[PDB]
RNA sequence: UUUUU
């Protein structure tokens, strides 16, 4: 439930989530759930020339076993807290 | 009928051949059971390379025929 | 299990394998025993009795009736 | 509508299957279970080119290797009307 | 018990090689038991195929899927 | 899921294989299989006009569905998608 | 799976089904095929590439543990 | 046997 509980924390800011499939898409994170699929809404595709698809799409689910990086700005993770509540998960599953 | 595990079983101790889903594989005496085998000879059957072993554990997930 | 004992059937693997051969015994994991188990490579080789591991199956089907046909659909 | 409800309600009627490996089977669909597996009778399976064509009596398909199933209208239809009418 | 080198890893810079020629140098900040990661301040060089070119990237803060990750060392 | 947000209305799939196929969604379960209504698949290329096939109804099996999109009809109104052409999006691999 | 007795401690090769291949002292293994080393270096194409001090590897790389 | 490959 780690990185699920700090998922939630992200939400309404922006991420950006590279997939397996080598597209990166950028959007505010509205949901993400125990699997870790997500939801990002307002996306912009990163290369959009390369990939004028989803021209038509504002929202969207990324499932999430096709992610390869969700990257953020640092600005709205507390790494202390983050690295804490990891310390806290592994020992609670010990 | 005929069952499964219990013709591998048969195996212990045996020369066992096992083919796995990519165009690999290895031939040795079966130890035990992802499987131990003894004096194994790996068979890159694309490459044509082989390399022989004395002993190791296999991994099972991608294993695709036993033949004794 | 939603399924030819000694009746002979094709059955085709994950990573693109296909095999035929004479179905002698199975249990619930879908663990096949064939025995006279010829894979077709990509011609053929023969593997004697071999045990298939359920995990691995994608399709089985019956040999007898299975044919190669020309197109029966609509240009 | 669950799509396993949706694949339970079209046994009995016509389906095409395709498999990862780029084969289709049209066959009717006789049965199935929760991981999707199938098993499909009267089938005409072609190959990923569209290049040979094999007619199988039945065939057993197991599910992790499907990529998706084509399903006729009305059978959404029958379950869409059916579950309008367990409702009250 | 595996896990436990790279328990000794939080809060420390670690070395990640992930399926696809990428890598990653990061400071572990969080992991679970399937490896998914956040790392930050993370570098990442992508290998181009002898490989013909790499590509540096760098990420203020970088969640990593742990079923790409390949292995775990100190840098 | 946060598929519920899609339910009844038209959605665009980007499967593994790089497939765009758009229909009404009809339902899903926690495993990402979806059905689709009324659907059709889009072929957009570099070197030929976008192809428009038409699907019906589409049970997907969640292995293979990569992302979930809600097509804008405003937006995807305005996009003339017949002239389009891009590049093909890659298969995932994992 | 007296295998890991034998063999814990001692110096093994993981080859990868990517097909590269770490050798070194192994520290631990698990259920999963896991794998801590302690002085792990890197082959590919059989050639030495990167020498890692102590490594963690997923067991779902792993293809085998083979014995020195 | 579909989301830790």
């Amino acid at each position: 439930m780690l990185f699920y509980s700090f998922f939630k924390t992200l939400i309404d800011t922006e991420v950006t989530v590279e997939l397996k499939n080598d597209m990166s898409i950028r959007g505010i994170l509205k949901s993400v759930d125990q699997f870790l699929n997500v939801k990002l809404e307002n996306i912009s595709v990163v290369d959009a020339s390369k990939y004028p698809h989803m021209a038509a799409v504002k929202d969207l689910f990324i499932r999430g076993s096709v992610v390869r990086y969700v990257h953020m700005s640092s600005a709205y993770v507390d790494t202390i807290l983050l690295a804490d509540a990891c310390r806290r998960d592994l020992a609670n599953n010990k | 009928t005929i069952l499964p595990l219990e013709l591998i079983d048969k195996c212990i101790g045996s020369n066992l051949w096992v083919i796995m889903k990519s165009e690999r594989e290895f031939a040795g005496t079966l130890v035990g059971f992802n499987i131990v085998l003894k004096d194994v000879t790996e068979y890159d059957t694309v490459t044509g390379v082989t390399e022989k072993h004395s002993e190791m554990l296999l991994n099972g997930n991608g294993m695709c025929m036993l033949i004794p | 299990s939603i399924l030819y004992q000694d009746q002979r059937i094709q059955a085709t693997f994950t990573g693109g394998r296909q095999i035929t051969g004479i179905l002698k015994g199975f249990d619930q994991l879908m663990n096949l025993v064939l025995d006279d188990v010829e894979e077709q490579l990509r011609a053929i080789r023969k593997l004697g009795l071999v045990v298939v591991r359920g995990t691995t199956l994608v399709l089985i089907a019956p040999m007898d009736g299975s044919e190669e046909i020309p197109n029966p659909f609509v240009q | 509508m669950l799509p396993l409800t949706l694949l339970n309600a079209t046994q009995g009627r016509p389906i095409l299957v395709e498999l990862k490996n780029g084969e289709t089977f049209n066959g009717h669909l006789e049965n199935c279970d929760n991981y999707m597996n199938l098993t499909l009778r009267e089938v005409i399976r072609t190959m990923p080119d569209g290049d040979k064509f094999f007619r199988l009596p039945e065939c057993y398909i197991r599910g992790n290797n499907i990529k998706y199933l084509r399903i006729q209208d009305e059978v959404l239809s029958q379950v869409a009307k059916q579950q309008a009418q367990q409702r009250e | 018990e595996p896990l436990d080198l790279v328990r000794l890893s939080l809060d420390e810079i670690v070395y990640v090689k992930l399926r696809g020629d990428r890598e990653l140098n990061g400071r572990l900040h969080a992991y679970d038991e399937h490896l998914n990661m956040v790392l930050g301040d993370a570098e990442e060089i992508v290998t181009i195929f002898k490989a013909l070119k790499t590509i540096r990237k760098h990420y203020e803060m970088l969640f990593v899927r742990g079923d790409s990750v390949i292995l775990i060392a100190p840098p | 899921m946060s598929l519920a947000d899609f339910m009844e209305q038209r959605v665009q799939v980007i499967t593994n294989d790089g497939r765009v196929v758009l229909g009404s969604l009809k339902g899903f379960d926690h495993t990402t299989n979806l059905i689709l209504s009324d659907s059709f698949e889009r072929i957009i290329s570099m070197d030929q006009d976008m192809e428009t096939i038409p699907l019906g109804v589409y049970l997907l099996r969640g292995e293979n569905v990569a992302m979930v999109g809600l097509v804008n009809e405003e937006l995807d109104s305005e996009i003339e998608w017949t002239k389009i052409r891009g590049e093909a999006i890659p298969d995932v691999v994992h | 799976n007296e295998f890991l007795n034998k063999v814990i401690g001692k110096k093994v090769l993981i080859r990868l089904s990517s097909g590269v291949d770490y050798k070194g002292i192994l520290s631990c293994l698990d259920g999963y095929m896991n794998l801590a080393l302690e002085r792990t270096e890197e082959y590919v194409n059989g050639k030495k590439t990167n020498v890692y001090g102590d490594a963690f590897i997923r067991g779902n790389n792993v293809l085998y543990v083979s014995a020195l």
